[PDB]
C-alpha cells in the first residue's frame, strides 16, 4: 500500500492502478526481452533531473 | 501457430496440454480446476529460433505522422497510387543483419507497409 | 537496395561501416596530400614539420583540408538521440 | 425527486467472465462480509450456494475527475439523471474450487514438480 | 575453411531454424504435418518396437544456409543425436534434396524394455527439456 509504487497512489482504493502499472513494467521488460524496444540509456540527459 | 493460451472456461487459469491415456487424443485440461477440453491444433510449443519477415508487421501505421522520418516521392504506394511514403530501417534489437528500408504510406487511412 | 554482400566474417552493419570509413579515410588522405603539395618552400608550417620541431602532416592537413571523421570509442558518432545523432538530422542518416 | 437520497452505484464486470445472461435467477448482493468497517468490499452470490460468487472493489477516481450522471430512459413523461455515488468492478472469486492455503510450503518448482499434479494427488487426500 | 571448420563450437542452436513439439499418436499419418512420405521408412525398425514409442513428436527444422557453409550434414547431426543420447531417444531425417528442412526426434517409451506414481516428467515437459539441453549444450 505504501512502499510499493507510491506515485501511482497510496490510498486503499488503488490496487487496480498499481496492478496496471506493474503490468506495464513487466510489459516493458518483455519488450526488451523479445527485442522490439531498445534498452534505455543512462547517459541520455532526458532521463536525468 | 500455437494459441498462446486458451484460458479455462470455468476457473480462468491457463489450460495446459495433457494426454488422454484412454482414447489417445490431445487434450488441454486445466490444473487448478478439473475442466478438460479437446484440442483443435496439435502444436503445443513453437519456438522458431531465428526470425521471420515480421518487420513488415510490428510497424504501426501512425508512424507516418512523425516529422523526424524521411519522406520520399519515389517508390509510391501499391495499395493506392499515392506518392509520399515515409521510410525507416528495422529499429529492432535483431538488426536482421540488413539495412532493409521499410516504407509506409503517408496519405491518411491508407496504412500500407512494404519492403523493397 | 539489399545488394550489399557481407565481407567474409562480418555482419552487414560491419561491412557498411567498413566501406564508408574506408571511403572517408581515403578522402581525408588524398585531400591532405593535395593540401601538402599546395605548399611553398617559404611556408612555416612546412618548415616546422620537415624540420621536426612540432606538428605532423595531419595538422597541415587539418588546417587546409578536411578536419576528418570524428570517432568516439572507435566508432562514428552514435545514435544517442533516439535513432539520430542530433535533432537537426533526420532519422536513419548514415551519411557523412 | 432530488430530495430523494437513494444513492446509485455502478456494478461493472469484466468481459472475461460471462455476464448475468439472465441465468442469474435471484441473488445479487452482500456488502459487509469482508469485515476481516463502514466501507469494505462487496461479496456477491448466485441464487444460493450453488453458483459463481464474486467481489467488487471500489473505484479510485470517480467524482474528482468528472462526475458521471446517469441519464435514464424513464418510460414516463420525464427523464431523470442521477449522480453516481461510487463505482466498483466485480471479479469472479470465492474460488469456485479448493484452495491450497498451506501447501506444506513447497519448493518453488526447483524440484521436478510434475505438473497436472499436486492437485490430483490433492482432492484424493481428503477423500 | 573446411579443415578448420572443425572448430568454432557449432551448436544446434544456430543450425536449427524452427522447432515444434507435436502430438502424433499414429506416425503413419502425420495429420499435424505435411510430410507423410518420410513415414515410409517407419516400415522396418525405428530402432525397435513401433508399439512402444511415445506419441510426442519434436519437429526441428535446420536452416540450410547456416548448415551449408559448415557442411555439417544431417547424417552427422543424426550421428551426434544418436551418440550423445543413445537409444533412449531416436530420429529420422529427410534427404537434403527435400528443400524443406525437417528432422524429428521421438522419445522411446524408456519402459520399452519393461513396462502410476510421481513421474520422472510427463513426456510433454520432458520434450521441452531435450529442446533446451540439446539446443544449447549439444556439441555438434
Ligand atoms: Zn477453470
Ligand atoms: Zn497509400
Amino acid at each position: 500500500q505504501k512502499e510499493m509504487l507510491p506515485h501511482v497512489g497510496v490510498s486503499d482504493f488503488c490496487e487496480t492502478k498499481k496492478a496496471y502499472f506493474l503490468g506495464y513494467m513487466v510489459h516493458r521488460l518483455l519488450l526488451a526481452a523479445l527485442g522490439r524496444r531498445e534498452l534505455d540509456d543512462r547517459d541520455h540527459y532526458g532521463n536525468k533531473r | 501457430g500455437f494459441v498462446g493460451i486458451r484460458f479455462c472456461q470455468e476457473c480462468n487459469n491457463m489450460l495446459y496440454p495433457k494426454e488422454d491415456k484412454e482414447n489417445r487424443i490431445l487434450l488441454y485440461a486445466c490444473r487448478n480446476c478439473d475442466y478438460q477440453q479437446e484440442a483443435d491444433n496439435s502444436c503445443i510449443y513453437v519456438n522458431k529460433i531465428t526470425h521471420e519477415v515480421d518487420e513488415l508487421t510490428q510497424i504501426i501505421a501512425d508512424v507516418s505522422q512523425d516529422p523526424t522520418l524521411p519522406r520520399t516521392e519515389d517508390h509510391p504506394c501499391q495499395k493506392c497510387g499515392h506518392k509520399e511514403a515515409v521510410f525507416f530501417q528495422s529499429h529492432s534489437a535483431r538488426a536482421e543483419d540488413a539495412m532493409r528500408l521499410y516504407y509506409v504510406c503517408t496519405a491518411p487511412h491508407c496504412g500500407h507497409r512494404w519492403t523493397e | 537496395n539489399n545488394e550489399l554482400e557481407p565481407t567474409p566474417g562480418n555482419t552487414l552493419r560491419q561491412t557498411f561501416e567498413n566501406q564508408v570509413n574506408r571511403i572517408l579515410n581515403d578522402a581525408r588522405d588524398k585531400t591532405g596530400s593535395s593540401a601538402q603539395k599546395s605548399l611553398s618552400e617559404y611556408n612555416n608550417f612546412k618548415s616546422m614539420v620537415v624540420s621536426g620541431a612540432k606538428g605532423s602532416k595531419i595538422n597541415i592537413s587539418q588546417v587546409i583540408a578536411v578536419v576528418g571523421q570524428q570517432n568516439v570509442e572507435g566508432k562514428r558518432i552514435p545514435f544517442g538521440f533516439k535513432h539520430r545523432t542530433l535533432p537537426h538530422f533526420i532519422k536513419d542518416d548514415y551519411g557523412p | 425527486p432530488k430530495n430523494t437520497t437513494k444513492k446509485y452505484n455502478i456494478m461493472a464486470f469484466n468481459a472475461a467472465d460471462k455476464v448475468n445472461f439472465a441465468t442469474w435467477n435471484q441473488a445479487r448482493l452482500e456488502r459487509d462480509l469482508s469485515n476481516k468497517p463502514e466501507d469494505q468490499p462487496w461479496l456477491l452470490r448466485v441464487n444460493g450456494k450453488s453458483g459463481r460468487k464474486f467481489k467488487g472493489i471500489k473505484k479510485g477516481g470517480v467524482t474528482e475527475n468528472t462526475s458521471y450522471y446517469i441519464f435514464t430512459q424513464c418510460p414516463d413523461g420525464a427523464f431523470e439523471a442521477f449522480p453516481v455515488h461510487n463505482w466498483y468492478n466485480f471479479t469472479p472469486l470465492a474460488r469456485h474450487r479448493t484452495l491450497t492455503a498451506e501447501e506444506a510450503e513447497e519448493e518453488w518448482e526447483r524440484r521436478n514438480k510434475v505438473l497436472n499434479h499436486f492437485s490430483i494427488m490433492q482432492q484424493r487426500r481428503l477423500k | 575453411k573446411d579443415i578448420l571448420c572443425r572448430l568454432e563450437h557449432t551448436t544446434l542452436r544456430k543450425v536449427t531454424a524452427n522447432t515444434a513439439i507435436y502430438y502424433d499418436p499414429n506416425p503413419q499419418s502425420t495429420v499435424v504435418a505435411e510430410d507423410q512420405e518420410w513415414v515410409n521408412v517407419y516400415y522396418e525398425m525405428p530402432d525397435f518396437d513401433v508399439a512402444r514409442i511415445s506419441p510426442w513428436l519434436l519437429r526441428v527444422e535446420l536452416d540450410r544456409k547456416h548448415m551449408t557453409d559448415r557442411k555439417l550434414t544431417m547424417e552427422q547431426i543424426a550421428e551426434k543425436i544418436n551418440a550423445g543420447f543413445g537409444d533412449d531417444l531416436n530420429c529420422i531425417f529427410n534427404d537434403d534434396n527435400a528443400e524443406k528442412l525437417v528432422l524429428r526426434i521421438r522419445i522411446m517409451n524408456s519402459d520399452e524394455n519393461k513396462m502410476e506414481v510421481v513421474d520422472k516428467m510427463d513426456d510433454d515437459v520432458f520434450l521441452r527439456c531435450i529442446e533446451s539441453n540439446m539446443l544449447t549444450d549439444m556439441t555438434l
